[PDB]
């Protein structure tokens, strides 16, 4: 039971969603963690072996519910650099930890 | 996965508003042959749900999941608005290039991939944002 993977969900999940995948990625790559994978889709659309789930906190209710179980990350902003650094450098911590 | 020529590349616009952008480059995605007239307002739908500004000021219209068998091919129609149009959620959030898309599939992601792709440093959005050229505009989306 590894954390490697990361989507993030949206209303429809061809927008705001299409960025926060690609810059999250991108820092995923660069940081050599070939072993985390991620893609984007529809809220409607979440795997229940998803390990990390990453929505704007206007839907994270929706995302928490249809499983609870799982780690959900909320979003303020779409360009919301700060929060998407803090959380990059924290998933680098606890990968290694 | 896009073509992209002279014919899709819309430069110096001006709107007053985000949906007057939508429907814009809905008419203009019509107009190609990407996608049947019932896409424009599922662009405009779309929008409604959530914005489809991503921020450093470029903004990607698409329309709905429910809309995907009004596509006839995968398209884009590059529009240029130099004075800038309000997209996002808040005043700040303005979006001088705003781009149409047509996706196959719902693949929406897979072309704002590509596009967010190229557009990965800051100067290239600021050339885009205001140059009067349209073979500039080919240039820099050519390695895409």
């Amino acid at each position: 039971s590894h954390v490697r993977k990361i989507i993030v969900a949206s209303d429809a999940g061809m927008g705001s969603s299409a960025m926060g995948a690609g810059v999250l990625r991108k820092k995923i790559q660069d940081a050599g963690l070939s072993q985390i994978s991620v893609t984007n889709s529809a809220i409607n659309n979440l795997p229940p072996d998803v390990d990390l789930v990453i929505t704007h906190r206007d839907l994270t209710e929706r995302a928490m519910r249809q499983v609870p179980q799982a780690q959900h990350i909320s979003l303020t902003n779409f360009l919301d650099s700060g929060l998407y650094t803090s959380l990059t450098e924290r998933l680098v911590a606890a990968q290694r930890h | 996965l896009f073509k992209l020529g002279a014919e899709n590349i819309f430069l110096g616009r001006k709107a007053a508003t985000k949906e007057e952008a939508i429907r814009f480059a809905g008419e203009q995605l019509v107009k190609g042959g990407y996608v049947e007239p019932e896409y424009v307002q599922a662009m405009l739908d779309r929008e409604k749900l959530t914005p489809t500004y991503l921020g450093e000021s470029i903004a990607v219209p698409q329309g709905t999941v429910e809309a995907k068998d009004r596509v006839l091919k995968t398209g884009v129609v590059f529009c240029q608005y130099p004075e800038g149009v309000r997209f996002g959620e808040e005043e700040d959030d303005i979006a001088r290039l705003v781009i149409g898309i047509a996706a196959r599939n719902n693949e929406h992601i897979q072309v704002i991939t590509s596009l967010t792709n190229a557009l990965d440093d800051e100067s290239v959005i600021e050339r885009l944002a205001h140059t009067t050229s349209v073979d500039e505009v080919l240039e820099l989306l050519a390695g895409r």
